[PDB]
């Protein structure tokens, strides 16, 4: 910016070595030197995919019935399935879905280790009292969401067609459940923990008879002896029936195969791709890499093999193959710069000069832009290192000389 | 390489230049250290070892085998990972890591790199060498 | 006598094992740093942007960018921690010869 | 729900001798995690020839476990009759994280036939048997070891061949020597090898039949079989229970001769398993025909950091337990079985708690009286109950009303009606559910900006 | 509508649930050893 | 613990491991400062006897 | 002691390893230091 404002010159620092460096310093004269500046990055040259393939996961459980109370959740777990929500959603008159440490539109398109679908009748009147932030009876001891899975909840009227699901007489909840100690003195509330059952459930019928009913166990001594307590409550049913649908899911108990159904291209076969820098998506697992044929290692059944550092190195197929796992590796940049010429060099340090006057290959990396002198110097401004160093002619290119 | 990262990166301020410019700094503190530590050790006038050198003195241990029978045998014995400065990027490739965790071949995966230093080993045995012949006089 | 005392008595030859080491941790550093979560729901970046939406995948980026700029402030505090006292070693081997 | 089969048709169960005096054996075989033993496999990925910390459930070192053993029953040469067992279906034990199993430890030994310690016999593998659930007590005669409601049965069966596993509801059968019935003892399954260990067709219901005859089987919501190979190898079996279900671990389909258990199983049992016991089991045997069987040892499991080391092929053979020992934390901490000698610094030895204290206000009840007598305040007009130095119960205050929200904000809803606070301000007013949203934080209507606000 | 502030440490912790107690869970009765405590809402471990 | 649930009783505690990790990262940046300053000191020692 | 808090701990990797290590360096140094500080101020000869 000139005094005026105007901007009269600028560097695109994206540009090459150079100007990154110009930018790094934030000036347009930079002193001489030798610097690092950001690596050559490997792009992808395509992807990867394996996914689960097969049985669509089974949601007709939960259309067939009379649904359980909410203290009686029933439970569908999903794994090795292909799932669809809308397949499920669809046949529902959903009035609230709203998701919790997960997007909406993961949701539905990501891979799970699994997939638990707790059902129930719960009236819509309620439905506050299913925030995680209630402290109400539904949330202190019929149902509460896990707080380390991400959750969905879904509150969904059954149509009138769905004539599979039937309405239970009333819409019923536990009010209180709580334990009377020995002493009969004290009286400790029983909460419910995140996905589990009431301890009252055992006590409490499957349909409260009437508002207010008080129901009581004795416990054994394993069960820490005194009485295990409960009083339930009741809501008028609706013309059609309201249900509740939690959806819980985990990403890495085990291979991700509860997933979307994928049309597979066999483009996307890692065989075909061997030797490229690829975007893989395996069983839910992602990431960049180079895909090697090579000696199994690990257990087989465990599908992916880590390192000590956490990364995947390694992945067993199921086109049978087992394949290393190498990350797209980058290419060093050094850049060689000479502020009294204006003229630059870059070196790939490390790198041979098959993945780049040509390249020259020096002891340090391969250079291009410098061109090799068989010259001596003693007085070098620009060492590369081992005993190189870059020397401007002075403008020409640099040559590559070699410290006496 | 996550543009929704760098563009978070970003409200740090320009984080990255001062990681470059400090570590830039430093590696050139090590040319110089070098650089003037060989100027010093550097003879002005020295004899030739010569197999023999020393006398009834056996000297065979320090004369030039070129490094020194004992200046092998020192680095022969240090365990010291070999960075690669000519083609450790295709060594990682080819062959992959030698063992776990291989800090030579996470450099092209983790983002750092490891520089050669400022003299190669000719060099520095020709200081010590010349170094050995300028004692007895 | 000292052809064969480069071993465990020789506490010369360890210091320069000991120098090898050094250099060895402090790359070992940025090597196994990078497989923290720092209280994110993954290392990855990419698994965050692939579940979360931005007002939440902000927070969890975010946990990874402090936590690797602080690994990266902490190697280069040690770089020049390093850097100097070999510095000063340099002057005293200079001394010595 | 799943059938299973018929009811057992007979009117009565087989006499049960329990003398537990012969089933109190010491043959120690305590878990050596340098040995890998009792080690499930981390689920959900391999790793190859590296050494790192993992935490995970896992047996403690040295931990001798609960052991178990069967027996041969009573027999007067070819006609077996009573059944022999140890003191076990009365022995309930709390399940907490789950546990593994050695199973067949002492095969190819020779041991003792435990009903006749003067007899010896080769030692052969023998499955355990496990009766988990929910709820326990007693049965009609008072005593324990009865199961309520839906019970998780793991019984093996065809003579070792089969793992039957089913959750279905136990009803006691009223016949003699029955659990409902007269002169009961403990239930026990057995199988009579003279005709259900046949060369050829094993009988793959023997143990199920006998488990019918104490008990009816009913809604049981599933019934799963798993096959077995014949051996004699030592192997682990493990149960944990998490929110997809209970999952069975064996150490046989993956890593058979290792000893790493791999998961081969999930049940849809999804109330939370409470209690467990072994159910006895005894072999009518001919008294020329018995068999020393290998007692089987119960090790429980808890969130403990391992440190493993895993070979090329990926199994761990070797363990370090990080908190057994100060040593054992120092070879974590290195995350090395190879650390170099001196001295170390490592966690301190903790002084724990060995009771508690406690002093809390009491006395006079806080009074939530001017709330119910006349008519509320307008919401700018709220009014004001302060409560210093009392008792409170807002389950007093609740219940006489018609919750239809009740929210909190930086407290947890267990923590509002549990923790002691300086005061609890009670602010009261009349106020429309239909603008119940104005109440919001992030509200910029009129109640929130002109009339009432939260701290 | 009722609102419900609470604060936690102007003062004693007076406003606590009622608590029947037993005779065990007195200082006096546990000097030098390590306990856990709850005192007017003030809690921790140590030793009295 | 006492006061809040998981998902908020998260970040508190999270609140404090950061300023512990920080503060005993400060603590041993220290203590190697100072054992390095003392061990040259202590070569000074060495050469003054 | 709190368990989770342990269990948040451990999403910082091995953090503890390092402060333990790094503090091990720095007391080995001091003994080093010491012994041989002491070695060279130590006579080979002396007057009682
Ligand atoms: C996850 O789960 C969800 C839910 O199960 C899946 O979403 C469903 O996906 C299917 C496709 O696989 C989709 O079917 C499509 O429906 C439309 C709508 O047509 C209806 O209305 C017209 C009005 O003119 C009627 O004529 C027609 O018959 C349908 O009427 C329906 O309702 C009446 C009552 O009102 C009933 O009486 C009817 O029986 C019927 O139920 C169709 O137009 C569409 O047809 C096209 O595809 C089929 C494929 O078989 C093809 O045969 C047709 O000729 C036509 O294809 C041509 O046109 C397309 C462009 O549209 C072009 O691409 C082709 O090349 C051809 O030129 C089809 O039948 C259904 O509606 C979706 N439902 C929901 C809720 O989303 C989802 O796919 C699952 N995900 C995964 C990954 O599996
Ligand atoms: C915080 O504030 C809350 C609210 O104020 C407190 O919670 C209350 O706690 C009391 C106990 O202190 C509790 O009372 C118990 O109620 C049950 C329910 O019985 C009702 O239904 C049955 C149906 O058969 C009726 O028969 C019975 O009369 C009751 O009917 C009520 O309603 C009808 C109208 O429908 C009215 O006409 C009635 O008059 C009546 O209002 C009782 O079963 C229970 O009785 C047991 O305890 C009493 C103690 O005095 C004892 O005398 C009884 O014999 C019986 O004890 C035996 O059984 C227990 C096991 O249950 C065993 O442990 C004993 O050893 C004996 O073997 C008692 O009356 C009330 O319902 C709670 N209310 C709410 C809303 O939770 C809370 O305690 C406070 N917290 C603190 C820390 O103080
Ligand atoms: C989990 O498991 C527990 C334990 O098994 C179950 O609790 C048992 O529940 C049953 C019933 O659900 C109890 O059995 C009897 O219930 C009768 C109910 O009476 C009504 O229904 C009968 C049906 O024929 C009608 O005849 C009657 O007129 C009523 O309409 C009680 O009347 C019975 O009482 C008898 O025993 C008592 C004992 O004191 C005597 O005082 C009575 O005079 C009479 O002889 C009896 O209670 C059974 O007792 C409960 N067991 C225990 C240990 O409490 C749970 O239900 C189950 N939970 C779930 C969710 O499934
Ligand atoms: C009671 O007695 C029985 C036998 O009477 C013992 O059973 C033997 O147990 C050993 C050890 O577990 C088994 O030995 C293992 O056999 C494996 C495969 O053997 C099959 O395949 C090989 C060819 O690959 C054949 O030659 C062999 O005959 C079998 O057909 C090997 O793979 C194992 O080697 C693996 O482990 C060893 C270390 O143990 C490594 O050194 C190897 O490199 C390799 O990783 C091993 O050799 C033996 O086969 C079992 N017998 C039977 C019949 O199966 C019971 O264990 C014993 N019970 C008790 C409680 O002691
Ligand atoms: C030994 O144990 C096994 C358990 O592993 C037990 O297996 C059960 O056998 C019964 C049959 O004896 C199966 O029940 C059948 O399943 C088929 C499935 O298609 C049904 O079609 C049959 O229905 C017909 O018969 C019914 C008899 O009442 C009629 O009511 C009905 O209307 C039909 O006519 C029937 O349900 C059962 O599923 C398996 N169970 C399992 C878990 O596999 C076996 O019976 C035991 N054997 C003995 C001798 O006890
Ligand atoms: C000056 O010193 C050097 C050593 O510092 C002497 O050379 C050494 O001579 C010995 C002979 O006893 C060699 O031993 C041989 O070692 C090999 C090892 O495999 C063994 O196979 C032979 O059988 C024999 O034991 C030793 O290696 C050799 N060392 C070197 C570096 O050459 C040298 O002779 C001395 N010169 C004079 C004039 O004394
Ligand atoms: C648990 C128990 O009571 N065991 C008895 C045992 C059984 O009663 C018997 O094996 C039933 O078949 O009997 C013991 O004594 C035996 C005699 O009763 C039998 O007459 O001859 C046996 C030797 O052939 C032996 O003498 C036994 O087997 O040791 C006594 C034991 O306590
Ligand atoms: N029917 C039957 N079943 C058996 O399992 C059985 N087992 C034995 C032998 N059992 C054992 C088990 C352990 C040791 C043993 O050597 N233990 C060590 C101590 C191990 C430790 O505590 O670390 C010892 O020296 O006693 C001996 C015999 C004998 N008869 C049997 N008979
Ligand atoms: C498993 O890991 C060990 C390291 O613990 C490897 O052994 C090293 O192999 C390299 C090969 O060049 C040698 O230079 C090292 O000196 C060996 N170290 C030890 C401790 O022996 C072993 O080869 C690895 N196995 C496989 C199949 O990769
Ligand atoms: C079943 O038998 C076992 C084993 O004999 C009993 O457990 C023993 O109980 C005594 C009681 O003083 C203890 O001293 C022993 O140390 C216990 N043994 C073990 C191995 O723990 C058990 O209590 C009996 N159970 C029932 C219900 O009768
Ligand atoms: C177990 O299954 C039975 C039948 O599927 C359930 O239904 C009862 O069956 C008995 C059979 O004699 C009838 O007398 C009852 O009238 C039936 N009750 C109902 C409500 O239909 C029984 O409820 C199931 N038990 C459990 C605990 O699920
Ligand atoms: C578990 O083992 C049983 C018994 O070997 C298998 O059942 C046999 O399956 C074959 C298949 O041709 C039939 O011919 C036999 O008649 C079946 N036997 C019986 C007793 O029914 C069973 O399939 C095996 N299960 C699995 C999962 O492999
Ligand atoms: C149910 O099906 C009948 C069939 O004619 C249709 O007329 C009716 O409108 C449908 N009702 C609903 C709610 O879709
Ligand atoms: C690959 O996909 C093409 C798409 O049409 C198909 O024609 C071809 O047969 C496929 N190859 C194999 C091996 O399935
Ligand atoms: C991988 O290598 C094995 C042997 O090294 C070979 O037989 C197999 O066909 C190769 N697979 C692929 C995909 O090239
Ligand atoms: C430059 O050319 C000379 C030819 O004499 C060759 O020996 C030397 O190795 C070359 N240097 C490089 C880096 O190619
Ligand atoms: C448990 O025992 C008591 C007396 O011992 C008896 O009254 C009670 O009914 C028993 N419980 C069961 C479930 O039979
Ligand atoms: C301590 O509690 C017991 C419980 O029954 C009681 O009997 C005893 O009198 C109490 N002691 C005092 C000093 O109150």
């Amino acid at each position: 910016f000139s005094v005026d404002g105007y901007i009269r010159r600028a560097i695109d620092c994206g540009f090459n070595d150079l100007s990154q460096l110009h930018c790094s310093y934030e000036s347009f004269d930079v002193e001489s030197g030798v610097y690092s500046v950001s690596s050559f990055e490997a792009k992808p040259s395509g992807s990867v995919v394996e996914q689960a393939e097969g049985v669509e996961c089974d949601f007709s459980p939960l259309l067939s019935g009379t649904p359980p109370q909410v203290y009686n959740f029933k439970r569908l777990v999903f794994t090795n399935c292909n799932y669809n929500l809308t397949k499920l959603l669809s046949l529902f008159s959903v009035n609230d879905f709203t998701c919790s440490q997960i997007s909406p539109a993961a949701i539905a398109s990501n891979c799970y280790s699994s997939l638990i679908l707790d059902y129930f009748s719960y009236p819509l009147s309620m439905k506050s009292d299913l925030s995680v932030s209630s402290a109400g009876p539904i949330s202190q001891f019929n149902y509460k969401q896990s707080f380390s899975n991400p959750t969905c909840l879904i509150l969904a009227t059954v149509p009138h067609n769905l004539t599979t699901i039937t309405k239970p007489l009333k819409y019923s909840y536990i009010n209180k459940c709580s334990r009377l100690l020995s002493d009969d003195r004290t009286e400790v509330p029983q909460l419910v923990n995140a996905n589990q059952y009431s301890p009252c459930v055992s006590i409490v019928p499957s349909t409260v008879w009437e508002d207010g009913d008080y129901y009581r166990k004795q416990l054994s001594p394993l069960e820490g002896g005194g009485w295990l307590v409960a009083s339930g409550s009741t809501v008028a049913m609706t013309e059609q029936l309201q249900m509740g649908f939690g959806i819980t899911v985990q990403y890495g108990t085990d291979t991700n195969s509860v997933c979307p159904k994928l049309e597979f291209a066999n483009d996307t076969k890692i065989a075909s791709q061997l030797g490229n820098c690829v975007e893989y998506s395996l069983y839910g697992v992602s990431g960049r890499g180079v895909f090697q044929n090579c000696t199994a290692v690990g257990v087989r059944q465990q599908r992916f093999v880590y390192d000590a550092y956490q990364n995947l190195v390694g992945y067993y197929s199921d086109d049978g193959n087992y394949y290393c796992l190498r990350a797209c590796v980058s290419v060093p940049v050094s850049v060689i710069y000479d502020k009294e010429t204006k003229t630059h060099a870059t070196l790939f340090g490390s790198v041979a000069c098959e993945h780049i006057y040509g390249p020259l290959q020096t002891p340090v990396g391969c250079v291009l832009g410098l061109v090799n002198s068989s010259l001596f110097v003693e007085d070098c401004k620009l060492p590369l290192g081992q005993s190189l160093c870059a020397l401007p002619d002075t403008p020409g290119e640099m040559r590559l000389a070699s410290i006496a | 390489g996550f543009q929704k990262c760098e563009q978070l990166l970003r409200e740090y301020g320009q984080f990255c230049s001062k990681i470059n410019q400090a570590l830039h700094g430093a590696n050139l503190r090590q040319d110089d250290s070098v650089r003037n530590l060989f100027a010093s050790v550097k003879s002005s006038q020295s004899s030739p070892i010569i197999p023999g050198f020393g006398g009834d003195f056996n000297l065979t241990l320090l004369e030039p085998v070129a490094r020194s029978a004992i200046e092998d045998l020192l680095f022969d014995k240090v365990t010291i990972a070999d960075p690669g400065y000519m083609q450790g990027y295709d060594d990682c490739m080819q062959q992959g890591p030698a063992s776990a965790r291989d800090l030579i071949c996470a450099q092209y995966v983790a983002g750092y790199k490891v520089l050669p230093p400022l003299m190669d080993v000719n060099m520095e045995a020709a200081y010590t060498s010349s170094l050995l012949g300028s004692i007895a006089g | 006598a000292m052809q064969t005392g480069f071993t465990t008595t020789n506490e010369a030859f360890q210091k320069v094992q000991d120098a090898v080491n050094n250099n060895a941790q402090a790359l070992s550093k940025l090597a196994s740093e990078l497989s923290n979560t720092f209280g994110a729901i993954s290392a990855s970046i990419g698994d965050i942007i692939q579940r979360l939406d931005p007002p939440e995948q902000d927070a969890q980026i975010d946990r990874l960018i402090n936590g690797r700029l602080t690994t990266l402030n902490a190697f280069v505090a040690q770089q020049l921690v390093r850097s100097e006292s070999a510095a000063l070693s340099a002057q005293l081997a200079k001394d010595k010869v | 729900t799943v059938d299973v089969g018929p009811d057992s048709v007979k009117s009565a169960c087989i006499e049960v001798d329990i003398q537990q005096t012969f089933f109190d054996k010491t043959w120690p075989r305590p878990i050596d995690v340098s040995k890998a033993d009792g080690i499930i496999y981390p689920q959900g990925r391999t790793y190859s020839n590296i050494t790192i910390t993992y935490q995970g459930l896992f047996p403690y070192q040295g931990d001798h476990g609960d052991m178990y053993v069967y027996s041969a029953g009573h027999a007067t040469g070819t006609t077996p009759q009573k059944l022999f067992v140890a003191n076990y279906s009365q022995d309930v034990k709390q399940f907490a994280n789950g546990f593994v199993v050695r199973i067949g430890a002492a095969a190819n030994s020779t041991g003792t036939v435990i009903i006749s310690p003067s007899t010896s016999a080769t030692i052969r593998k023998i499955y355990p048997a496990f009766m988990l659930g929910s709820s326990v007590g007693n049965f009609s005669d008072g005593k324990m070891g009865r199961f309520f409601n839906h019970t998780l049965v793991l019984l093996p069966d065809g003579c070792g061949t089969l793992l039957r596993a089913f959750y279905c509801i136990l009803e006691p059968r009223s016949g003699n020597h029955c659990p409902a019935g007269n002169s009961y003892t403990s239930f026990a399954t057995y199988h009579t090898p003279a005709t259900d260990c046949s060369d050829g067709n094993y009988n793959r219901n023997a143990s199920l039949n006998s488990f019918k005859e104490y008990f009816n089987l009913r809604n049981c919501t599933f019934m799963y079989t798993y096959n077995i190979t014949e051996d004699e190898i030592l192997e682990w079996f493990g149960i944990t229970q998490t929110a997809q279900g209970v999952h069975l671990f064996s150490s046989r389909y993956v890593d058979l001769y290792g000893g790493n258990m791999f998961q081969f199983a999930t049940l849809p049992v999804y109330d939370t398993i409470k209690y467990y016991s072994i159910i006895p089991h005894s072999i009518r045997s001919i008294q020329s025909d018995r068999k020393a069987w290998a007692a089987f040892y119960v090790y429980k499991l808890q969130p403990l950091t391992f440190l493993l080391d895993f070979s090329v092929d990926g199994y761990i053979r070797r363990a370090i337990d990080c908190g057994f020992n100060d040593l054992s934390q120092l070879h974590c901490s290195y995350e090395s079985f190879d650390v170099e000698s001196g001295v170390y610094s490592v966690s301190s030895f903790e002084a724990k708690p060995s009771g508690s204290v406690v002093e809390q206000a009491e006395g006079v009840e806080c009074d939530f009286s001017p709330l119910l007598s006349g008519t509320p305040p307008q919401v700018y007009n709220f009014k004001r109950l302060v409560f210093t130095n009392c008792n409170y119960n807002l389950t007093k205050l609740l219940s006489l009303f018609s919750v239809n929200d009740f929210t909190c904000s930086q407290i947890s809803p267990a923590a509002i009606a549990s923790n002691c606070y300086s005061s609890l301000i009670l602010d009261y007013f009349s106020y429309p559910l239909s603008m119940k949203s104005d109440l919001s934080v992030s509200s910029a209507g009129p109640i929130s900006q002109f009339n009432y606000k939260q701290s």
